[PDB]
């Protein structure tokens, strides 16, 4: 079968970034801001946290777009603890 | 079928042919098999006014029910349903112009379905002891 | 040569070893309906294929010629097996299966048509059971194509696409009966396949012809018979292992299946068309463009059929060569013992037997196998009396007890020099050992 | 962990089990052994 | 006319190739038969 | 380009088929010759 | 060429079968040459 | 084919175009060793390729089987041997 597949032997890149209070401007540049080209394959870890022994699911949100401004559609895939909210809207994306 | 998920309704083989489907309306699952196709082995003798027909590897009931009704006599031979030939496998012939396979011959006098035995053992009644 | 004597290892003990050999004399008779293969059920394809004219006629004619060649070859092989076979009408294999301590029960099936298709021997039964797609296997597989089973047999798909294997004109049961008749022809008088003498005597004479004295042969007759049927049992049991002859037999079926599957796969090549399915093309396009696509499919499928036809001709040439070799071996190893050294297997060939196999014949070559050796000093000739030269017949001259004696070349057994085992010469050659005291 | 790798139009050898699940895959052009696997259409090619 | 003549050229060249292959196959059998005939001349007529 | 390349593909594939058939036919003769050579080794060199 | 299917596969398979036949034939010829040959270990062709 | 020669060998062009001759599974050196072993099997004991007798005696017996008396053969052994190796020399010289 011929389809949109990863290249075997190539490298995954862990683009997830975890901060606490401060955001580095270097996070919002290359190589983190990456070209889309044909597409991407994602292997996402479900970070399972517990609050009062209640399971909570978290993982990084990915945005797919071109210019990331409100005359252009940005696709956003954001988890909400079991609900995967996917939108494609003319978002005023933030600088950071 | 239990291999159909929610988004799947068609079953394919390695060659891209459809071999099964789940009905969208009734959710009932079916296998798809090809309709029968085959040949007729016709044995003809120049002196005859008809043909002896062999439907290879088909039983006469199947031929009559699902292929064609005929008025010719028929019987189930080892090779398949034979039409317009008398079943005379107990008889043997050493020469055969209409060889049907597996030691069977169509012999014309009507047509007869007989055994083909081209070679004999020379026999003596001397003692082996 | 120390003086006039050379050092030679002469056997002091021996056994009989059996070697299998499968020779392919037949192949599956593949028939192709070129019209059904190229065009299936589609009137629009059959119309266009009819403009190509004699292509399907040529394919059918060549395949018919090939299959007729196979049929004539099988008839010739059966005729070779049955030639000169005279059997007693009193012969009933249910009771007469061994003679002179040699057991042929496993090599003999039912004799005469009254027992039916049970003429296949235990040996041939054991050999046929391990090959599914014999003639009867193909017949049963094609019988099961309308049984309503959920199994999608590849043979049924091939037959529905016009690719079918037809049975041979003579069933393998008939060939097994012919081989059984040929085998029992050596068991009993008139011994029509054993040179007109009892089988054990023929074996003894064949061993003696290798340079083995008659004394040890007719004194060890029981041991020789035990070695012979032990070799036969070794062959039969070696069929259970990864046997090379069984692999060769299964290779015929596997190659036929591979060729048929590869030919069927041609029906799924697009050959540059939009699809390999005539259904899809005829449901996508009108006659003007559908014709353009169907023409590319017709050309690809006709080219594939022509390539398969050429391959089949080439393969059947080799099948004919193998069948000629098998008939020659039946004539010159089983029915008689032609003076050809390594024709009937390797080594000191004693005798050969033939059994039916799927798509061929299986020969059992029995050989004289030395077990232990003695190194002795031998003389290839002697100059005796009035300078008369003598040479040993199938043997050597040896010094035994300080005395010139003769021994066979294949078994160490010193015996007195006599005109029975000597070639006389009026003048002895040089380097012949001088022995004035002899005779 | 968010692992990202690029996609492209590539030929794969996909093996489905008896219940329709993709259990193994081969990127045909990724390596020599992958080429052998796709050529024979089997995960474990015969010795040769 | 070129388009039509090309289809005729291709059909006729394919037929010639098929006939050539058949002729090679048949002449192999002719050679085998001639070898048998020479062997029989040597070993049945000229000698026994 | 596909229209032209298809004509080149078909011509080159037909040539390969013809060469393949000729090679099969020639190797049959090679096998016959090798069988004759083995028979001669057995019946002229190793024995008479 | 990939849309023509198994054409190149058939070519390669046929040539592989031909070359395997040649290899088996060469092995058989070598076996015939060495069948039954016993030589003395004292044999030194530099002097004999 | 990779020596960088200015000569354009047709074999190199064929190999670059996918047409190559592969070596046989047994080298011709091995086959020549086999033929040498088969040949020396005739000179020396056990004469495993000469019916178990010396080569000269085998030649003499073969000539005698044609209808030649042994008396001339065993007195002309030197002449027969010289004729034999002269025939071998003629076979060797015929290749020129
Ligand atoms: C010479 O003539 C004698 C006498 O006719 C033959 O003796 C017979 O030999 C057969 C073997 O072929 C014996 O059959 C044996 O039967 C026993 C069971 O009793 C079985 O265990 C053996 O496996 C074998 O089947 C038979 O009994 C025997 N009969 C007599 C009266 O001795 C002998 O075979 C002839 N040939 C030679 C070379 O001696
Ligand atoms: C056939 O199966 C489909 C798939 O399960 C059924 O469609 C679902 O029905 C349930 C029950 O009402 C709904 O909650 C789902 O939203 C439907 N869609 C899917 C994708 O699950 C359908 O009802 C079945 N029909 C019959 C006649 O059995
Ligand atoms: C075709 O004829 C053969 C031969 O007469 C039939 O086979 C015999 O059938 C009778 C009756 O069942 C048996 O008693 C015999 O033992 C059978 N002989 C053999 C050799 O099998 C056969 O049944 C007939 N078939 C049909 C369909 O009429
Ligand atoms: C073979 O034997 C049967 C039975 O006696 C006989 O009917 C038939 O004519 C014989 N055929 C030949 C060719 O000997
Ligand atoms: C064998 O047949 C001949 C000729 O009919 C007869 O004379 C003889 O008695 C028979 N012998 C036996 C043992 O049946
Ligand atoms: C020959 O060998 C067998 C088994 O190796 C043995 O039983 C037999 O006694 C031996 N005979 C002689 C004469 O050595
Ligand atoms: C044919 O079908 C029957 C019944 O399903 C089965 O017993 C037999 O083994 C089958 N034979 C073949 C050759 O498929």
């Amino acid at each position: 079968f011929t389809g949109y597949f990863p290249k075997s032997g190539a490298n995954f890149r862990d683009l997830s970034l975890k901060g606490t209070t401060y955001l580095s401007t270097l996070w919002y540049q290359k190589p983190f801001l990456s070209d889309f080209n044909n597409g991407i394959f994602s292997r996402v870890k479900n970070t399972k946290l517990y609050v009062n022994k209640t399971l909570y699911s978290e993982f990084s949100t990915i945005v797919i777009g071109s210019v990331f401004i409100n005359n252009s559609y940005t696709i956003v895939v954001q988890p909400h603890n079991g609900v995967l909210e996917i939108t494609a809207c003319q978002y005023t994306m933030c600088e950071y | 079928a239990v291999y159909y998920n929610s988004w799947q309704n068609l079953l394919y083989d390695s060659n891209g042919n459809i071999i099964g489907f789940k009905d969208f309306v009734t959710n009932k699952t079916y296998n798809i098999f090809p309709c029968y196709a085959g040949r007729v082995s016709a044995a003809f003798h120049q002196n005859a006014s008809s043909l002896a027909l062999l439907y290879r590897n088909l039983k006469c009931s199947y031929v009559l029910n699902n292929i064609s009704l005929t008025t010719q006599p028929y019987f189930d031979s080892y090779l398949g349903c034979v039409f317009n030939a008398d079943n005379l496998t107990d008889y043997s012939v050493s020469s055969c112009a209409l060889r049907m396979g597996s030691g069977f011959c169509v012999d014309y006098n009507s047509y007869r379905f007989v055994t083909f035995e081209p070679f004999n053992v020379s026999f003596v009644n001397d003692s082996i002891e | 040569s120390v003086g006039g004597l050379y050092e030679i290892k002469i056997p002091t003990n021996f056994t009989i070893v059996g070697q299998e050999e499968f020779i392919q004399t037949n192949s599956p008779k593949v028939t192709i309906d070129c019209s059904l293969f190229v065009c299936s059920n589609y009137a629009a394809c059959h119309d266009l294929l009819s403009e190509y004219g004699t292509f399907c006629d040529n394919i059918n004619s060549i395949l018919d010629e090939v299959n007729g060649l196979l049929d004539t070859t099988q008839l010739h092989v059966a005729d070779t097996l049955m030639q000169g076979v005279t059997l007693s009408s009193n012969l009933n294999t249910n009771l007469h299966f061994d003679v002179d301590n040699i057991n042929f029960k496993s090599l003999v099936g039912c004799l005469g048509p009254h027992c039916g298709s049970s003429s296949r021997s235990f040996f041939e039964d054991l050999l046929f059971d391990k090959v599914k797609l014999s003639d009867v296997g193909f017949v049963e597989a094609y019988n099961n194509c309308t049984g309503g089973s959920e199994i999608r047999d590849l043979l049924c798909v091939q037959s529905f696409n016009g690719i079918k294997v037809l049975p041979p004109i003579l069933s393998e049961s008939q060939i097994s009966g012919y081989t059984t008749a040929a085998t029992v022809a050596a068991m009993f008088p008139p011994w029509s396949a054993a040179a007109g003498i009892p089988f054990s005597l023929n074996v003894q004479y064949r061993i003696n012809g290798l340079g083995v004295t008659m004394d040890v042969l007719n004194k060890n007759q029981k041991l020789i018979a035990t070695a012979f049927n032990n070799a036969l049992l070794s062959i039969q049991n070696g069929f259970s292992a990864p046997n090379s002859a069984l692999a060769k037999i299964q290779s015929v079926v596997n190659s036929n299946a591979q060729a048929l599957n590869s030919l069927l796969q041609q029906l799924f090549n697009k050959f540059g068309a939009i699809s390999s399915s005539l259904q899809e093309i005829l449901s996508r396009l009108d006659p003007p463009e559908a014709q353009v696509q169907i023409d590319r499919l017709i050309n690809g499928r006709l080219t594939a059929l022509n390539a398969y036809v050429s391959q089949q001709l080439s393969d059947i040439s080799l099948v004919k060569f193998g069948a000629a070799l098998a008939m020659e071996k039946v004539n010159e190893c089983v029915k008689s013992q032609s003076p050809r050294i390594n024709f009937c297997g390797n080594g000191n060939h004693i005798l050969s037997l033939v059994q039916n196999a799927p798509y061929g014949l299986l020969f059992m070559h029995f050989s004289y196998k030395p077990i232990s050796f003695k190194t002795v000093l031998v003389s290839p000739g002697l100059c005796i009396s009035g300078d008369v030269g003598i040479a040993p017949k199938q043997g050597y001259f040896i010094k035994h007890n300080d005395h010139w004696m003769f021994t066979g070349s294949s078994y160490y057994y010193p015996e007195p020099i006599s005109d029975k085992n000597v070639v006389f010469m009026n003048t002895c050659s040089v380097n012949f050992t001088k022995a004035p005291l002899v005779y | 962990q968010y692992w990202v790798t690029p996609l492209s139009k590539r030929q794969y050898l996909l093996k489905f089990d008896n219940r329709g699940v993709i259990t193994n895959a081969v990127d045909c052009s990724s390596s020599f052994f992958s080429e052998i696997q796709c050529k024979t259409k089997s995960l474990l090619p015969n010795t040769g």
